[PDB]
């Protein structure tokens, strides 16, 4: 038979193992594609009854987890679009710090339909205009949404139930134990004028008891053992210090160079004495326990022990900085006696024991303190993880509410209703560029589809009702999980809330990589290595 | 299909059948285990790559030694772990009960049923179960002091009658009772030595209420100092004795050969005066942690002294805790109140070996085991049982209820659940009749492994817990049925809250899973 | 605590300190992930010389690693324990130098070594005090050489008075494996002399001379070859790593090891580690301007290196100070002057 040689030009320059595509059919759809399998990968873990997803990776590792964001990280992906769906949705974690599904099924729907669009005959330019202009129109619209802006974000009770929709739909059955854990926790540290740091709440993981028996506590706890025999104290003036534990020497070398006898008799003799004129020079200023981030020599472990010194140390560089932002001490880089100032003041430090673990706390009597800790128990590392992960979207969650203080309704009604007011505003465009609106409309029907798809109802009937209840005039009417035949309910009287900066990121990232992915228009690929 | 979205490799399973095998999967582990519950029950031998072997009845350690691989088996191992860390016994109940929750609602998701009912169904169970357990179990305020330690012995009899060393479980267990009745108020678990010395029979161990430790190494004139003391003074050091250059550091430059010999004595009058320090405090026993010269050797025989040097820090720290003293980092403050004090010393020949006893001390927070067998795995045996008695002395010490064992309590919880639902109507009527149906898999194995009809065994208790008899279970030797708390089968109420609430939080867990993905490598 | 940064460059640079690391990590409990498992706290002592500690517990190494073709990194990437490097700290062009000095230290190089002092900057930013720099290249090619050698170069005027080590590999006596690797070898050891404070000279025939003899059973690839350079550098390094009966950085080694500063060329050894000021070195050299001036004698491949900038009497002045080393080494034996040439003419009158 006979063979079809090449074509002349770039074909036969290009390297062995590259590939080029070019066009609408090698390009555009391909793309489509993968990015609709990477959505449909995803979609089945979205709200309150989405179900969970073992994933392994490399290095043979487990996670078990709900979070979109996480689920992506652990996968390893190769296509190009996909890749740059899933930054999009990096992206939003790392701004917002929940709806990173959103971004995925929004932008998916987004391609798909824009698919249907250039197969009818339009031109990428105009799907990318109506695009933009259907995303500046839903921007415009989306702030007379809001209801039941937050009033006081240093009430427990109030805080308790804002935070509660929002771990709803990773902890599903265990909502309010963790909403009043995480709520508590949170408001133990907002300062006045204050700028809410996320950092300054830890979290200490126990293997143990069930979930039911985790705790909150003012003040730090430490995977340690004490260095000397002193184990606790019951009023606690605290000095840190960065450097070792021991007598210091020049940073040049040094050797200790005798001619004579008695100085080698006396040498031994004078560090003794020095090391604990040190000493008690430290413990007469009334310090009962010292923390370093060094080694301990044993003499000064002697001398620490003859004055009932409680000796701890800990090697992170930064949990030495967070225990002294929590007791108010400041650390010194020198072995001298401190100075009141930098005293730090603790109610209880204690050695205990938790289910075979032996660990170091120090407890405060305060209700505020400076940070704060949370301590899990669970019968599993997996779900342990699961857990941390759901208190981090709810403390992400209290950081918005502090930047923003607006709420809007959730389980569908959002996106309906700016489904309902797009196609409006679009059956008044005259041009070409309607279509395109309309879809856009359409593909906000993606979220609430989902969320009936995973509640086990028909999809049809609930978007119909939503549909017509809306005509009538209710915005805040959404689906109903609890019922086994499909209805809807009011969801601002049942509380279920979610925040207006949320969505405004998702829409606007969600556009900004449909858009992107849709400009490219050939691809020219190296081979792998 | 030119560029495809994932790896290479990536393996994908979902919907029912990746469930189904999940629950076929559990099935297996819990099997490897199955035999091993009751007085009746069996041992088994695993051997690994090298060729070692070992030879072990407790349940967590046989699945620690199995290589599971399977993501969905792993959390029976988990939670076997758990059970294991904290409340030390029971790591088989929990295996059996995650395995039969998981295997009774198996046909309810062939047939297509929403996982959450499930687990909703699940966690009710487990509330309603755990409150039952709390609300019937049997304390009393000020039993006594005599009541108190009764109650204790009883525990640890009941925690032995399944192990290598039941036959003389009366001995061992009036022994761990003392063994806790040392240890302060927070009971530290380095606190108990476990010494095990090959030769001898099971009936030959012993419990020193002082501390004993093996002979370390020794120079010459070792064998020339004396044996035995009646009231001796005991300095603990941290102190390295022995002819040694000064510090690293150091360097000596000289110009006459009278300073070199003036520099050469300097080093033995250092020497020498240490030794003379530590002499005339009136110590007669003097141990370290760092190495002990030959010229301090003959020093301290040719003046009737015991020595010891390279002694391990845990031995060290139970001297201390037995005698009363404090490690010394010098010897230029040697008081009376830094000096141990015991009523006899004496080095013994047991079984091949020479070890160092200091008995006598009344103000000991330790004390220290002797366990005597036949092999390695003899005396590995024996301890891992006395490891189950010790935490289930501790746990019962602070909380003091108790429930009957043998099955009492399960076919309680089982009949409790079973009235409860037929209240409520729906699918929870038969998911509830399901996990109170899961509950009686360990009366059903007790009996199996004796080698009973338990379907009999298992008509009667139904029938004599749904009249009247709440601590009625099986009585092994009899082969029948009888009062499991008057014949004096107890245990602490924990152990059985804490399986079930384990066993149900894998169960939950495994059944919410919906797919599974395997990446390369 | 004064902290070290190490630098890669070139393909057999790269593939040398990929094995560094991961025979470094595993001493000191580091995961591929960058967690921690250790056990002793003996570990965590000097940890930090090595290691710099991110938010949330990572630890990452101080590493800069620098080639001008991309196809190394991929490989590093793609291999064991190459995931826990920045990937910020990866620096490479689009070419290549091809085997040629002056392309690598004036043409390719000058456009490059800017992102390399700005991504040592931002390295340097993050220690307390940083005590010095470890770099490995090689001495035959064209971006381990050359280039290596401007970034030397560039390195000894940003920081002045900081130490400077380097593990370089040589050329094999009886084989070369470049036409032009005496070109390369003699004009860097030029620039070698006067910029760094010791250097670890490895040759490679010597050291693949043992797998087939010592090791019983080989027909080995550059791999176990670049296992062993890693090894030895790890026993090198313990004493800055590791505390001990006497612990000293490579200062504290140096300075009772290089009394005189210009005659700092050492040769290793193994006996599983032995450092040695053998003189044998003075043969290495011998051997590599007796090939250097057998080309430059007819000229052979100039147009390659002049074309590109470079004048001729640069390599008369590099064969000069390369003599005046040579002689140097052979000043401190004097039993190797027994061997002057031997007299061929007749003339031996009077006087
Ligand atoms: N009680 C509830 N009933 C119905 N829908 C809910 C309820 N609680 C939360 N949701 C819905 O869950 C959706 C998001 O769930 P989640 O899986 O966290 O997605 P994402 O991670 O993208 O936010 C929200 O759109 C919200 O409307
Ligand atoms: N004298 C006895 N008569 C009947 N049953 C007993 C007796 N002693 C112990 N058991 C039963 O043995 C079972 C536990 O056996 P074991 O191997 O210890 O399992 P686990 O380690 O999980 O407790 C308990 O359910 C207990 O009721
Ligand atoms: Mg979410
Ligand atoms: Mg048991």
């Amino acid at each position: 038979a006979l063979h079809v040689p090449k074509a002349p030009g770039f074909a036969q320059m290009l390297k062995e193992g590259a590939k080029h595509f070019s066009g609408l059919e090698e390009a555009v759809y391909r793309n489509i594609q993968a990015c609709k399998e990477l959505a449909q990968t995803t979609r089945t873990a979205y709200g309150p009854n989405g179900m969970n997803k073992m994933v392994i990776n490399h290095l043979e590792k487990l996670f078990v987890t709900n979070d979109a964001a996480t689920i992506l990280r652990e996968l390893e992906v190769q296509h190009p679009a996909a890749k740059m769906i899933v930054m999009a949705s990096h992206m939003q974690e790392q701004e917002v710090g929940d709806g990173t599904n959103f971004v995925l099924v929004f932008a998916g729907a987004l391609l798909e339909l824009a698919e249907e669009l250039l197969r009818i005959g339009l031109s990428v330019s105009e799907v990318i205009e109506g695009y933009e202009i259907a995303c500046r129109k839903a921007h415009e619209i989306l702030p007379n949404l809001v209801c039941c802006s937050a009033k006081n974000l240093r009430d427990i009770d109030e805080v308790s139930s804002l935070l509660r929709t929002s771990i709803m739909s990773k902890q599903y059955g265990n909502e309010v134990f963790l909403a009043k854990l995480i709520a508590q926790a949170c408001v133990s540290i907002f300062p006045d004028s204050g700028h809410f740091n996320v950092d300054n709440i830890r979290v200490c993981k126990i293997l143990g008891s069930g979930i039911s028996s985790s705790s909150v506590l003012h003040g730090m706890v430490f995977k340690k053992e004490t260095e000397g025999d002193v184990t606790s104290v019951k009023d606690a003036k605290i000095a840190v210090y960065s450097c070792p534990f021991d007598g210091m020497i020049t940073e040049t070398k040094g050797t200790v160079l005798i001619k004579t006898a008695e100085e080698l008799m006396n040498f031994s003799k004078g560090e003794e004495n020095l090391m604990d004129a040190q000493v008690k020079a430290i413990a007469d200023t009334g310090a009962n326990v010292v923390v370093t981030g060094g080694k301990v020599a044993d003499m000064a472990l002697h001398y620490a022990n003859k004055y009932n010194i409680m000796l701890v140390r800990l090697n992170s560089k930064w949990d030495l900085r967070r225990l002294c932002k929590t007791v108010g001490a400041t650390a010194l880089p020198r072995l001298t006696p401190p100075v009141l100032e930098e005293m730090g003041h603790c109610d209880s430090v204690y050695l205990s024991e938790v289910g075979d673990t032996q660990v170091v706390v120090f407890k405060h009597e305060k209700e505020d303190g400076a940070i704060s800790t949370i301590v899990l128990r669970g019968s599993t590392d997996n779900l342990m993880d699961d857990i941390e992960r759901a208190v981090d979207d709810g403390v992400n969650t209290f950081k918005v509410l502090t930047r923003d203080k607006r709420l809007v309704p959730g389980g569908g009604a959002t996106e309906i209703e700016l489904a309902k007011q797009i196609t409006s505003y679009g059956e008044t465009c005259p041009g070409l560029e309607q279509y395109a609106i309309k879809k856009f409309a359409e593909a906000f029907e993606a979220i609430p589809r989902a969320l009936a798809e995973n509640s086990g109802v028909k999809a049809n009937e609930v978007i119909s009702k939503l549909y017509a209840v809306h005509q009538e005039g209710n915005k805040n009417v959404g689906l109903d999980i609890e019922a086994e035949v499909p209805a809807v309910k009011d969801m601002l009287e049942a509380g279920i809330l979610d925040t207006y900066l949320g969505k405004y990121w998702a829409i606007k990232l969600a556009t900004n990589a449909a858009v992107t992915v849709l400009r490219v228009d050939q691809i020219i690929m190296a081979k792998p290595a | 299909t030119p560029v495809i979205l994932l790896k290479e490799g990536t393996d994908s399973s979902q919907g029912i059948p990746q469930l189904v095998s999940n629950i076929s999967a559990c099935q297996v582990i819990a099997e490897a285990v199955r035999t091993t519950l009751g007085p009746r029950g069996m041992d088994k031998l695993i051997v690994d790559g090298r060729g070692k072997a070992t030879i072990s009845n407790d349940g967590a350690t046989i699945l620690k030694l199995l290589d599971v691989v399977h993501p969905a088996a792993k959390t029976l191992v988990d939670i076997a772990k758990s059970q294991d860390a904290e409340v030390g016994d029971g790591t088989t109940s929990v295996t059996l009960l995650a395995a039969e929750f998981l295997k009774q609602v198996k046909p309810y998701v062939e047939e297509g049923l929403h996982p959450q009912i499930i687990i909703r169904a699940f966690r009710t169970a487990t509330q309603l179960a755990v409150n039952k357990i709390k609300e019937i179990a049997v304390t009393v305020k000020k039993a006594d002091k005599v009541e108190q330690r009764k109650l204790l012995e009883k525990c640890a009899m009941t925690a032995l009658s399944s192990k290598l060393i039941s036959q003389q479980k009366a001995f061992f267990a009036k022994m761990v009772v003392d063994a806790v009745m040392m240890l302060d108020d927070l009971l530290q678990l380095k606190m108990i030595g476990i010494k095990k010395v090959q030769g001898g029979a099971l009936e030959d161990s012993q419990l020193v209420a002082g501390v004993a430790f093996k002979k370390t190494f020794s120079y010459a004139g070792f064998e020339m100092q004396p044996k035995k003391y009646h009231n001796p003074k005991i300095a603990l050091l941290n102190v390295e004795l022995e002819l040694k250059a000064e510090k690293d550091n150091a360097e000596i430059r000289v110009h006459t050969v009278e300073d070199y010999q003036a520099i050469v004595d300097a080093e033995w009058n250092i020497l020498y005066d240490k030794l003379e320090k530590i002499h005339h405090s009136g110590a007669k026993v003097v141990l370290s942690k760092l190495p002990i010269g030959d010229v301090a050797t003959q020093y301290f025989a040719d003046r009737d002294m015991f020595c010891a040097g390279r002694v391990p820090e845990e031995d060290l720290k139970r001297t201390m805790m037995a005698c009363g003293g404090s490690i010394q980092t010098s010897v230029n403050a040697l008081s009376a109140d830094v000096l141990g004090r015991c009523q006899v010393f004496e080095e013994t020949q047991i079984g091949g070996e020479r070890y160092n006893f200091f008995t006598g001390c009344p103000k000991a927070k330790t004390c220290t085991f002797i366990l005597r067998g036949g092999a390695e795995q003899f005396m590995e045996e024996t301890e891992r049982s006395l490891h189950d008695a010790i935490m289930i002395v501790r746990r019962a010490i602070k909380n003091d209820s108790v429930v009957a064992g043998g099955g009492a309590i399960e076919m309680e919880l089982s009949k409790y659940l079973r009235d409860y639902s037929r209240t409520i109507p729906g699918k929870q009527q038969l998911l509830i009749g399901a996990y109170a149906k899961a509950l009686e898999i360990i009366p059903r194995q007790l009996c199996d492994n004796a080698g009973f009809d338990a379907t009999n065994i298992l008509n009667k208790l139904r029938a004599r817990h749904a009249q009247g008899g709440t601590w009625y279970g099986v009585d092994i030797n009899n082969e029948d049925i009888a009062d499991n708390f008057e014949a004096f089968v107890w245990e602490p109420a924990m152990v059985r809250i804490n399986a079930l609430t384990a066993a149900s939080e894998a169960a939950c867990l495994i059944v919410s899973v919906d797919e599974t993905i395997k990446n390369p490598r | 605590m004064r902290e070290i940064v190490h630098i890669q460059a070139g393909q057999c640079g790269n593939q040398i300190g990929a094995k560094f690391w991961e025979v470094i990590s595993d001493e000191h409990g580091i995961d591929p992930t960058g967690t921690y498992h250790g056990d002793s706290d003996l570990q965590l002592d000097r940890i930090s010389v090595y290691y710099n500690e991110a938010t949330g517990g990572k630890y990452v190494p101080r590493a800069i690693l620098v080639d001008l073709e991309p196809g190394t990194m991929d490989s590093v990437r793609s291999g064991p324990f190459g995931q826990i490097f920045r990937p910020d700290n990866f620096v490479f062009g689009q070419s290549g130098a091809g085997n040629n000095w002056a392309k690598g230290h004036y043409t390719e190089g000058a456009e490059l070594v800017d992102s390399v002092l700005d991504v040592v900057r931002k390295e340097a930013e993050s220690c307390d005090c940083l005590q010095g720099f470890q770099l490995t290249h090689s001495l035959g090619g064209g971006t381990g050489s050359g280039m290596g050698t401007l970034l030397i170069s560039k390195i000894r005027e940003e920081y002045p008075d900081r130490i400077m080590n380097t593990f370089s590999v040589v050329p094999s006596p009886k084989v070369s494996d470049t036409v032009v690797e005496p070109y390369n070898a003699t004009l860097s050891v030029h620039q070698l002399v006067e910029n760094t404070d010791e250097t670890y000279c490895i040759d490679n025939e010597a050291l693949y001379d043992i797998c087939f003899r010592t090791l019983k059973l080989t027909t080995p690839t550059y791999g176990d070859l670049n296992h062993l350079v890693s090894a030895t550098m790890s026993g090198v390094t313990t004493c800055l790593r590791f505390p001990g009966q006497l612990n000293a950085d490579l200062r504290k080694l140096a300075v009772n090891m290089v009394p005189f500063p210009r005659l700092h060329f050492f040769m290793p050894g193994f006996a599983p580690t032995f450092i040695g000021n053998s003189t044998a070195i003075q043969e290495l050299f011998k051997r590599i301007s007796e090939q250097f001036t057998a080309m430059f004698r007819r000229k052979a491949f100039l147009h390659w290196y002049t074309g590109e900038g470079m004048d001729e009497m640069e390599f008369t002045e590099a064969e000069s100070n390369m003599n005046d080393l040579v002689s140097e080494y052979q000043q401190y034996q004097d039993a190797t002057a027994e061997e002057e040439e031997d007299f061929g003419e007749e003339a031996e009158e009077e006087a």
